Parts: C-alpha cells; structure tokens; sequence
C-alpha cells in the first residue's frame, strides 16, 4: 500500500487534508518513475 | 481567487473556497494535521 498522480489539484479540501497535501503545499513533491508499472510487468 | 487575505490580523495567501466543515460556536479558526491554518472564519459574516 503507497505518490504523485496528478495531485496538483487537492480536490478542493473536501475531505480534511491528506499527508500528501499537507506536503505538498510547503515544497515537498514527488516526482513520478520514469517506467511506470506497465512497462515493468512487461520487462518481466 | 488567489489573493492576500487579512482575517483579523492573520496574514497569509491563497484562494479562499466555500467550506463543508462545521466548526462548533466557540472556535475560530481551524489547523490541518500538520498545524498549519486550513479553514478560518469571516469576522464580518460568520461564514466558514
Ligand atoms: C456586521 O455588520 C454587517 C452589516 O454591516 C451585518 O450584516 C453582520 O451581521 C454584522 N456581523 C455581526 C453582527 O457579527
């Protein structure tokens, strides 16, 4: 269970604030893999 | 819109939205998880 997404929007806070908000809104972001999951289970 | 709000002295800048929270009569002003201010409430209009 896990960061990304798009998560530029917040959803407009309708539900409280999520850790990954909360993070984002002060410089913490994460940047996506450059394989996703896809191309991994086909290299497998 | 994001704009420079003053809510009675607390300074800050954002866009301010309609909320679905409901403080209780006493509070003023709301914190999220990490303590920083996510909800306030309108001096003028008692609005949320
Ligand atoms: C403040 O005054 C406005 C009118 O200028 C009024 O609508 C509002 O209810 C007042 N707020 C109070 C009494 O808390």
């Amino acid at each position: 269970t896990l960061f990304i997404k798009q998560y530029g929007d917040c959803l407009g806070d309708i539900a409280a604030r999520d850790l990954i908000c909360a993070q984002k809104f002060n410089g913490l972001t994460v940047l996506p893999p450059l394989l996703t999951d896809e191309m991994i289970a086909q290299y497998t | 819109k994001c704009v420079n709000f003053n809510f009675n002295g607390l300074t800050g800048t954002g866009v301010l939205t309609k909320s679905n929270k409901k403080f209780l009569p006493f509070q003023q002003f709301g914190r999220d998880i990490v303590d920083t201010t996510d909800a306030v409430r309108d001096p003028q209009t008692l609005e949320i």
